[PDB]
RNA sequence: AAUCCGGUUAAUAUUCCGGAACCAGAAGGUGGAAUCAACACGGCAACGUAAAUGAAGUUGGAGACGUCGGCGGGAGCCCUGG
């Protein structure tokens, strides 16, 4: 498992043709987890921000498939 | 003479320099005349001393004894593996 | 507390049986067989390690790059600092030497 | 009867312990180099040996013919140091740890490691503090006479090949071993010849001094040289026997 | 021109490496 | 009387150009605000121009007598002096201490040296500068 | 305080072994673990290692001697140098 | 040369399941670098980087090493306050 910081190269790695699903994880310390599976590696995203996240599932690609556990 | 005591009296009204390093400065700035070597001394760096002399027209004394004997001589109590007279003062070790 | 067991059938405690205790995220402690520590590679002139080299088994440093493995420098990964400069300066002095005897005899 | 042990000890469970060793002590081949000239290798390596009083050099060469580095195994010599430089040849220097001719180096010098014959790579004084005298030379059908460390003189072709010099080690034998478990650790890596057992302690089957009902050996400890193997027991062809006080 | 430097080697006893010359005389037949 | 003085060849003991042979521009004992004790500026070789023979064609002798020479400033006690000494016939004042901070000059002085360096190795009046040190 | 009237080093051995071996093995161990003087160094940090290997530490000087069994140098070995460097001067001259 | 956690059977688990990794071998889609000419830079040095051409031949290192005694650090266990 890897770490992202980077919001662009998150995006980025989404639009990556290798990642295939994403998964949202929601801790009760009101932070947001955005976790890319790749072909190797399984990429997480640490976001503290609702509106900040909110614009992120936005601009998210569409076409990926996204669920939320 | 000998040179003991030529040595002692530049020690009492001279200018010298102690060890490798400094020795190698004052070579390197040009302020040199005469540098002593022990027969203790490793044969590389003798080679390089020699080398530097002869570059800055410095003489050279590989005088017999040990480091601890240039010590000795130069009046420390600690080892002296390269001596560099500067300034001979009033004597003839030039 | 706690009592563990080798985790293989090698039931000595050999040199490459060596194992460490952790705590799994179920309350359980248990062994944990790990390799031997890696050596860091050795000076060929007077036998120091190598500074700037991580230490690991003969096989890891194939999957290492290559400037992990060495140093930027003439003999780097192979020879120290202090060794690869007594070389060049004892190297530079002999053939001086020879130079020097040449054109005396000469 | 039975076969004792001197019958038993022609190898086997007798053999030399040499796992530890790190190859033979032989000078080097008598080449083109050393036979016109000389060569001058450098010695890297002091090592121990195990069951050999004498610390061996490991000394680097330049291969003449091939783009090569070929390393020896001298038997080191007092006041050798690693780093150093050695001189094997005709027209080597008179130097300690240098490797000349016999016939080249003048009377009464002191070497080790000396061949019996040309090429032989070493065949004498190569214990620790041993060494061999140069007497005299012979150019008429070349030989020199040398004086051996039992005493003994003897003649060499003017060709063979010695190292100036006396075997480091000192004298070895001059501290006690003072306990068995020195002299068991001392032969654990030299051959299975340690503890022994005297043959007056033994049965007749056993050795020829056992038996009696008192620990004696029954006959003279002096045997004929011509005994068969299992009888050549005790003090073999003895010149003479007992405690000397002056003679040459 | 000027970088066509001789280099000449001197084949003596523990100088240089003995050139590739013919050995017929003391091969292992 | 100094030992180290521009137009001097000397030798490199340390870093990553040992055993490289370099000509000293500027012995510049003293020190500004910057850089204030005894360090030299020198120029060397990084990569020595390969042999080449009669039997080579112009093309090839060309691609291999090229010279990639280095700009550093390199404080005394990592030299070993030489008494070869360099013509300097260019390389005398083009180069200055300011022409270490950009990366501009320093390419563009690498460049003129590069040229000076080629320039002298083609009828090679300092052969030995430009020989490989062998150790 | 002095701890030992005489018998030194070998108070390790006790009461065996007998007065006068103890005397010869306390002689020689006090030889062998001695420190001695670098001929190129001109350190005192020459220590034995195997029965005739004589090694000192330090940045510098990390040669390694050939010398006896519990001393650097032995009498015999330099009394042979001084007859083969008097052998040599007469050979070169 | 390279695997861990949790779970699963009546009976198998570092082997099955779920999740998350690693090694070796085979072929070879990008990409930055550098080239209008040769195969990168930085640091006064120890040395560092995302790459930073390298055939033979040679050399060096790792593999690769005894035993005892004290000292210091870490992990697990033990102990203890809420
Ligand atoms: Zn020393």
């Amino acid at each position: 498992p890897r770490q992202i910081s980077d919001i662009k190269q998150f995006l980025e790695i989404a639009r990556r043709k290798d990642a295939t699903s994403a998964r949202i994880k929601k801790n009760t310390n009101k932070d947001v987890k955005f976790k890319l599976r790749c072909s190797k590696y399984l990429y997480t995203l640490v976001v503290a921000d609702a509106k900040k996240a909110e614009k992120l599932r936005q601009s998210l690609p569409p076409d990926l498939t996204v669920t939320e556990v | 003479d000998t040179i003991n005591a030529k040595l002692a009296l530049t020690m009492k009204s001279g200018k010298y320099v102690l060890g490798y390093k400094s020795t190698l400065k004052t070579l390197r700035s040009g302020k040199a005349k005469l540098i002593l070597i022990a027969g203790n001394c490793p044969p590389l760096r003798k080679s390089e001393l020699e080398y530097y002399a002869m570059l800055s027209k410095a003489n050279v004394h590989h005088y017999a004894g040990t480091n601890i004997d240039l010590g000795t001589a130069c009046g420390k109590l600690f080892r002296v593996g390269v001596l560099a007279i500067t300034d001979a003062g009033d004597s003839d070790i030039l | 507390a706690q009592r563990v067991t080798y985790r293989r059938r090698l039931a000595y405690n050999t040199r490459s049986n060596k194992t460490r205790i952790i705590k799994t995220p179920g309350n359980n402690i248990r062994y944990l067989h790990i390799k031997k520590l890696g050596t860091i590679p050795r000076c060929g002139d007077t036998g120091v390690p190598l500074q700037g080299i991580p230490a690991l088994r003969p096989r890891e440093f194939a999957r290492l790059s290559h400037n992990q493995k060495k140093v930027q420098r003439a003999y780097g990964g192979c020879l120290s600092a202090n060794a690869v400069k007594d070389r060049i300066v004892r190297a530079f002095l002999i053939e001086e030497q020879k130079i020097v005897k040449q054109k005396l005899k000469q | 009867g039975r076969v004792i042990r001197a019958q038993r000890k022609s190898g086997g469970i007798f053999q030399a312990h040499t796992r530890l060793r790190k190859g033979a002590a032989q000078l080097r081949t008598l080449d083109f180099a050393e036979r016109h000239g000389y060569i001058r290798g450098v010695v890297q390596k002091i090592i121990h040996d195990p069951g050999r009083g004498a610390p061996l050099a490991k000394v680097a060469f330049r291969n003449p013919y091939h783009y090569r580095t070929d390393v020896e195994t001298f038997v080191a010599t007092e006041g050798m140091y690693t780093g150093q430089f050695v001189y094997c040849g005709k027209n080597a220097a008179l130097t300690v740890g240098n490797v000349l001719p016999v016939g080249e180096m003048p009377e009464g010098t002191i070497i080790s490691n000396v061949e019996e014959k040309a090429g032989d790579r070493g065949a004498l004084g190569r214990s620790s503090g041993n060494y061999v005298i140069i007497v005299g030379h012979d150019v008429d059908t070349g030989k020199t006479r040398v004086k051996l460390p039992s005493g003994a003189k003897k003649v060499v072709p003017s060709s063979a090949r010695g190292v100036v010099g006396i075997v480091a080690g000192g004298g070895r034998i001059d501290k006690p071993l003072l306990k068995a478990g020195r002299a068991f650790h001392k032969y654990r890596v030299k051959r299975n010849c340690w503890p022994r057992t005297r043959g007056v302690a033994m049965n007749p089957v056993d050795h020829p001094h056992g038996g009696g009902n008192h620990q004696h050996v029954g006959h003279s400890t002096t045997v004929p040289r011509q005994s068969a193997p299992g009888q050549k027991v005790g003090l073999i062809a003895a010149r003479r026997t007992g405690l000397l006080r002056g003679a040459a | 021109n000027p970088l066509f430097v001789s280099r000449p080697r001197s084949f003596g006893i523990g100088q240089d490496i003995q050139p590739k010359r013919d050995l017929s005389r003391f091969v292992k037949w | 009387v100094k030992i180290l003085k521009p137009g001097k060849v000397a030798l490199i003991t340390r870093g990553r150009f040992a055993g490289k042979k370099v000509v000293i521009l500027q012995a510049i004992d003293q020190g500004s605000k910057s850089h204030p004790f005894g360090h030299a500026v020198v120029a060397g070789v990084e990569r020595y121009p390969l042999k080449v023979t009669k039997s080579m064609g112009a093309k090839r002798i060309a691609r291999r007598s090229r010279v990639k020479p280095f700009i550093k400033v390199v404080n005394y006690n990592h030299l070993m002096p030489t008494r070869y000494a360099l013509e300097l016939d260019n390389l005398k004042g083009l180069i200055t201490a300011d022409t270490f901070k950009e990366p501009t000059q320093r390419s563009a002085a690498r460049k003129t040296v590069k040229k000076t360096f080629e320039e002298k190795y083609q009828s090679g009046k300092s052969a030995w500068f430009f020989t490989p040190l062998r150790f | 305080t002095k701890r030992t009237k005489k018998v030194g080093v070998t108070g390790k051995y006790g009461v065996r072994y007998g007065a006068s071996l103890r005397r010869d093995v306390r002689k020689i161990e006090v030889q062998q673990h001695s420190r001695y003087q670098c001929p190129f160094c001109g350190r005192n940090t020459v220590k034995r290692t195997a029965a005739g290997i004589w090694c000192c530490n330090g940045k510098g000087c990390k040669k390694v001697l050939a010398g006896g069994a519990w001393t650097v140098t032995t009498a015999a070995a330099t009394s042979a140098r001084s007859t083969i460097r008097r052998l040599r001067e007469m050979v070169e001259v």
